[PDB]
């Protein structure tokens, strides 16, 4: 398709961009779990950035893995900075949110039709 | 505190004293408007621009119910439009009796609040008996005013209009000439630029600066062309010269209500051909034809025109837009405010570097920035 | 047209600028205004004593919601859906069934009280004039598990005082 | 199930029913053919609508009114 | 008396307009019955619709698109000065 | 200028979230409701998606 | 004059030449672009109509009328610019031909 | 009810006591007036 | 016709059919429509190159000056097969006529900022990419405004169901503010308001 991509070209120094910031992701999650004075155990911080990394993975395409990035390339502003108060933050590890059965016939006695 | 009837967060990175650098977060009241606007009527939807601003009322709606009928080439009748002007240029009474005090309460003073809230009362009343309620009141439409106003009124504007001017003359006494006001405010936050232009700033921050251009005679309203005022101007660009200007605009106006008391002549109120206007409790209620135009009149709306419009008015602090497509049948598409707070705040960041912080809190006050409306 | 303010230039002459020398130094401004402007308290206080006293209004004022009945009542309401469906807030809720007679009329009909925008567009489609607007502020209660109002709290807050209401309209209903 | 919510609470209620009090009224008679129902007095009521009472006993209140009606 | 004038020696001089209206110079209430007629084009014997057309209008009118001796026609002419409006303009 | 052609079926991924794949949605020209003989409700092809639980509160 | 009047500018200083300087070095300029795009014919046109008022009448007063601008120290600031786009306008291309007509049905209102 | 020498003063009310299953006098809310002077002690008319 | 009826006015419309006439003449690289709205109105059909290079040329000249942006905004609609549309506004402060520019796009394919240009499009540039998702490039900021922290979702446009998907609420079982998916207590009533008989023959769609 002709229109002008973002950043990348093909798929390579694309591949070389979100190896990239991972790092910066990687390198600190835990200055941060001083920071805000959330107490977790810090390996937790360090498998939801590579739980989410590995979660789109089917993209076949640029300018979609460009896309993505200009959110993620973003993320890193705020949260290595203060801009949230704690509860930007923990929001990703859903602590309160009771459990989806996910499995069948834990499904046909609780709800209808799904 | 110094939210100004709102709620923003502001950070900047100071150097040991002064600002050099500010970067605001806007964004707490967003409520999601122009997304909700596009599932209402054209009747139905008319409040959610009362509700846009908490100051001036019927100033908005007034910039609505002339982007609709134009749409529907039709005008109001006579009568309509003279009182467009006596309340559309009695809340210019409201915002600048505001921005020079709940601005002033800023820099400290208690009396010029407590001073002049006795007489915004007064007033308040005004919108109570001509319509309903307490502020928000939806009363303009698009075809004309809603309802008449009783048997009365004009005894009560005119007896509190001739006591008016010296209200303000115990505003002036205990500002102008006070020196430690004097000092709070010269040669602070001066913008002269051709950016004050190049921003696009809407009225004062303009007409207080020099540049000279207004909204209301270089293009008319609703007879708004038949009335004589002066608009008063700015010698340099700071802020004790954007104060000064909603002093001499404070009495503008009592000059209007009191030559537009004595214009309005006798006629019906609501656009006649009644398609687009109800019709009264008097017709809908025995003749045939008064139903299916008031039972089709209440479900769905006019049918208004497809094409997209644009328009434009001058609101007690700057101008107020409307760009309002619609689709050719009865719910719009977008209706996009605009009203200034993408300007007049766009350029503080500009503006400020160089001063103090304790400056910062009394730039802002001149703009008058209020929020809600900046959900734009 | 235009005007020019703040444009003006000192005079630069020694009759004057002992004039503006003689107010620097001996404070002659800034005692004018707030050494009186202030003072000036000799006037007569304005203030409501409230719980007693209380301030203006007006026919047309809008507040706590009614149901009207005709003489031998009748529960004007008609419910031909109406008031409910020109409201913008959508706080109405009706449910019609034809009543034992056969004439129509309500089972609910519940008007929340936090949603209401206060429009005064149910007070104007009614064709047959029953849902009105009372102006009585009387409110303020201390569970949200009440403002919710249904039918049979309604008429009662409308028959509390009908000579409050049956007295405006009466009054307000030449002009439209 | 439902019916421990207004337990202790009074369970506000409509002391009177229009359910039928209808039939209470004098149910008119007139001596003609049409008739103008319109109600409650001028232009506070339904809005006006002619209805035929030739049956033999009956009349028709018009279902805005519900005011027994006939000749 | 002492306290009238000392009202009086400040702010000039009043004693006329008054900030509490409180006293009387007021409207009263709403006495008479009004009317309020309804004048234009209410009549009957010629008032038709189609002559009376608020609505029912032309789409936008077209100009050359895809598929001269000009002067350099600006959109209109430009903008001539203001008075400066003899009221005490300085 | 950097024109660059290429062919990859157009998709967008991750804005939604589960409602991807899991249901299917309609296109089909409305019916116009036989109690009134006016035809202009028709002539756009719409689309509405498949209809789940609505129960009581 | 003393006051610049719109604010932001400042008097200095020479008219009659300041002007004679500019509308000549459009002139030059403007020549260095093919030959068939109007836009010489145009953005030239404007200006020996505009210089033909400039020689010669005093005072600068007199000069405002028939030609609209600002004040005069600001029309320089209008014939300023109007150059700079000129020097840009052979980088990027208008004269060719139009490029990619959008597909065919889209600027069609009612959908 | 004033000389008619104040505007929005001028008319006032008096409590007194035990009005429906009341506190004696010291409770004093304002809702209690009777259901016509609202048409008199609010100046609507 | 005259009482109830708006007034016309013809010269409005006979200029800004010339002055309009010839910006599709020296700029034929660019710009693909032009047209007059019957209110005397125009609206510039411009191919996405050509964004930074119109203004510019509607930036200064002595013929037409548009120095005052006035209004950026967006609309978005499906079935145009390329989603999205900008709609720049300019006021020309000498002429006195109002010119608007209309540009089309889509989410992927990028458009490239007008802020060299004008800069007063720094901020109408941030939200937008908030709302519909129009990615603007070489942009001294692209950021958060309007919305919160948490929105994934680009409200304004089409699919966002009104109600987002989680609302919010507080529970004292630790010391947060947490979000919970949307539970609402009332089913938002969808009334339908389209009536048939297409009253509107000006407009009548082709005849198919
Ligand atoms: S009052 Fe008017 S609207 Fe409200 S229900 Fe009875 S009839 Fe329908
Ligand atoms: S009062 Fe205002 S909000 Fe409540 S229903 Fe009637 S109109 Fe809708």
């Amino acid at each position: 398709t002709s229109v002008k991509p973002i950043f990348s070209r093909d798929m390579n120094e694309a591949k070389r961009r979100v190896r990239e910031l991972y790092r910066a992701w990687y390198r600190e999650v835990p200055n941060t779990v001083h920071l805000f004075q959330l107490d977790i155990s810090v390996k937790q911080g360090r498998d939801k950035v590579r739980e989410m990394f590995k979660k789109n993975a089917h993209i076949t395409d640029p300018r979609v893995v460009d896309l993505l990035v200009i959110k993620g390339k973003m993320e890193l502003e705020e949260t290595i900075k203060v801009w949230k108060q704690r509860t930007h933050v923990m929001r990703f590890f859903h602590e309160t949110e009771a459990p989806r059965p996910k499995d069948f016939l834990s499904k046909f006695y609780v709800g209808h039709d799904p | 505190h110094p939210a100004a009837h709102g709620v923003l967060r502001l950070v900047m990175e100071l150097s040991g004293e002064m600002v050099r650098k500010c970067d605001p977060h806007i964004g707490l009241l967003h409520r999601g408007t122009e997304k909700l606007i596009e599932y209402k009527t054209y009747l139905q939807a008319l409040p959610y621009f009362d509700r846009l601003d908490y100051v001036s009322m019927m100033c908005n709606e007034q910039a609505y119910s002339l982007a609709v009928e134009k749409l529907l080439n039709i005008q109001p009748p006579p009568r309509a439009q003279w009182i467009r002007v006596l309340f559309g240029e009695i809340t210019r009474l409201l915002n600048h009796i505001m921005a020079v005090t709940t601005h002033a309460l800023d820099i400290g003073a208690m009396t010029p609040f407590f001073w002049m809230f006795e007489e915004r009362e007064k007033m308040f009343e005004f919108y109570e008996r001509v319509s309903g309620a307490r502020m928000h009141a939806a009363y303009v439409r698009p075809g004309g005013v809603h309802q008449d106003l009783p048997l009365g009124l004009m005894d009560d504007i005119y007896e509190f209009s001739k006591n008016f001017s010296l209200r303000i003359d115990e505003l002036e006494e205990m500002l102008t000439n006070n020196r430690i006001w004097r000092n709070r405010t010269v040669d602070i936050g001066i913008v002269t630029a051709e950016d004050a232009l190049n921003y696009g700033f809407s009225g004062v921050m303009l007409r207080g600066s020099g540049i000279q251009w207004d909204l209301r005679k270089t293009q008319p309203y609703d007879v708004y062309d038949q009335v004589e005022f002066d608009v008063p101007i700015g010698s340099r660009g700071d802020c004790y010269d954007r104060y000064l200007c909603r002093v001499e605009e404070m009495r503008q106006s009592i000059r209007i209500i009191s030559q537009c008391l004595n214009k309005m002549p006798p006629g019906e109120i609501k656009v006649d051909d009644a398609k687009v206007s109800p019709p009264k409790r008097a017709e809908m209620k025995t003749s045939m034809e008064s139903l299916i135009h008031h039972f089709k009149l209440y479900t769905e709306g006019y049918q208004v025109p497809p094409g997209a419009t644009y328009t434009a008015i001058e609101a007690p602090k700057g101008e107020f837009g409307v760009y309002l497509v619609s689709d050719g049948s009865s719910r719009p598409y977008r209706c996009k405010i605009k009203a200034p707070g993408f300007a007049h705040l766009a350029g503080l960041d500009k503006m400020s570097k160089g001063h103090m912080l304790a400056d910062v809190v009394a730039i802002i006050g001149t703009q008058d920035i209020v929020f809600g409306e900046v959900d734009r | 047209t235009y005007k020019y303010v703040n444009l003006r230039e000192p005079s630069m002459d020694m009759k004057s600028v002992t004039d503006r020398a003689a107010q620097t130094l001996l404070w002659t401004e800034l005692i004018r205004g707030l050494g009186m402007t202030l003072s000036y308290l000799f006037r007569e206080p304005a203030t409501i004593n409230y719980p007693f006293e209380k301030g203006p209004l007006s026919p047309r004022f809008r507040g706590e919601h009614a149901l009207r009945r005709y003489p031998s009542g009748e529960e004007r309401c008609i419910a031909c859906k109406l008031c409910e469906a020109v409201c913008p807030a959508q706080a109405i809720t009706i449910e019609a069934e034809p009543r034992a007679d056969g004439s129509r009329r309500t089972t609910r009909y519940d008007i929340d009280m936090t949603k209401c925008i206060y429009c005064g567009f149910c007070q104007e489609a009614c064709p047959v004039d029953a849902i009105v607007e009372g102006p009585n502020f009387e409110f303020s209660t201390e569970t949200h598990e009440e403002l919710l109002y249904n039918k049979e709290k309604l008429l009662n807050n409308g028959d509390k005082w009908e000579a409050e209401i049956a007295a405006n309209i009466q009054a307000d209903y030449l002009y439209r | 199930y439902r019916k421990v919510r207004f337990v202790g609470r009074q369970k506000e209620v409509n002391e009177n029913f229009a359910i039928d009090l209808i039939a209470e009224q004098p149910v008119s008679q007139v001596g003609s053919r049409v008739i103008s129902c319109d109600g409650g007095g001028g232009a506070l009521g339904h809005p006006r609508v002619y209805i035929n009472l030739d049956k033999e006993t009956k009349t028709g209140t018009c279902g805005y009114c519900g005011l027994q009606f006939r000749q | 008396r002492f306290i009238q004038w000392l009202r009086n020696w400040a702010s000039g001089r009043d004693l006329q307009a008054k900030l509490q209206l409180r006293y009387q110079e007021i409207s009263k209430r709403t006495q008479p019955p009004p009317k309020l007629p309804v004048g234009p084009s209410h009549k009957l014997s010629n008032n038709y619709y189609c002559t009376r057309d608020g609505r029912r209008e032309a789409m936008p009118p077209s100009i050359v698109m895809s598929s001269s001796e000009k002067k350099a026609v600006s959109p209109a002419p430009p903008i001539k000065r203001w008075e400066l409006s003899q009221d005490e303009p300085y | 200028i950097t024109v660059d052609e290429k062919l990859d079926i157009t998709t967008i991924t991750g804005v939604p979230e589960e409602h991807i794949k899991t249901r299917k949605a309609r296109i089909f020209v409305p019916a116009r409701n036989n109690m009134q003989s006016g035809v202009n409700n028709t002539k756009k092809w719409k689309m509405e998606f498949d209809t789940r639980e609505r129960w009581e509160n | 004059k003393k006051t610049t009047g719109l604010v932001g500018l400042a008097v200095c200083e020479t008219p009659h030449e300041r002007l004679k300087i500019l509308y000549t070095k459009i002139l030059d300029v403007l020549g260095h672009i093919p030959k068939n795009a109007a836009y010489r014919k145009y953005t030239e046109q404007i200006t020996n109509e505009k210089l033909s008022m400039v020689k010669a009448e005093p005072d600068v007063k007199k000069l405002e009328e028939r030609l609209q601008g600002g004040q005069i120290e600001e029309v320089i600031l209008q014939a300023e610019n109007e150059l700079s786009l000129a020097r840009k306008m052979i980088q990027w291309k208008p004269w060719e031909p139009l490029v990619e007509e959008p597909p065919a049905s889209q600027w069609k209102w009612p959908i | 009810e004033d000389n008619k020498q104040f505007f929005g003063r001028h008319r006032w009310v008096i409590y007194t006591t035990e009005m429906n299953g009341k506190n004696t006098f010291w409770d004093v809310d304002g809702s209690m007036v009777p259901p016509e002077w609202h048409r008199w002690l609010h100046c609507m008319t | 016709t005259r009482p109830t009826v708006r007034p016309r006015n013809d010269v409005a419309h006979k200029q800004l059919s010339a002055f309009g006439e010839y910006v599709a003449e020296i700029l034929p690289k660019y710009v693909q429509q032009v047209q007059v709205s019957c209110f005397n109105e125009l609206e510039i059909c411009i191919h996405p190159d050509g964004v930074i290079p119109v203004l510019t040329f509607l930036r200064d000249h002595s013929n037409a000056q548009f120095k005052s942006l006035a209004d950026l905004t967006a609309v978005d609609i499906p079935t145009r097969q390329n989603r999205f549309e900008i709609v720049y506004n300019l006021l020309s402060l000498r002429f006195n006529s109002r010119i608007r520019v209309k540009t089309y796009t889509d989410e992927l394919t990028p458009i490239e900022s007008s802020v060299p240009v004008y800069k007063a499009a720094n901020w109408y540039e941030r939200e937008i990419w908030d709302m519909f998702g129009v990615f603007f490039a070489n942009h001294p900021d692209l950021r958060r405004i309007l919305t919160d922290y948490g929105f994934e979702g680009h409200p304004f446009r089409k699919d966002f169901p009104l109600s987002g998907y989680v609302e919010l609420r507080y529970d004292d079982e630790v010391k947060r503010v947490v979000a919970e998916p949307v539970e609402l207590a009332q089913e938002f009533r969808k009334f339908d308001l389209n009536s048939p008989w297409e009253a509107f023959p000006a407009y009548r769609q082709p005849p198919e």
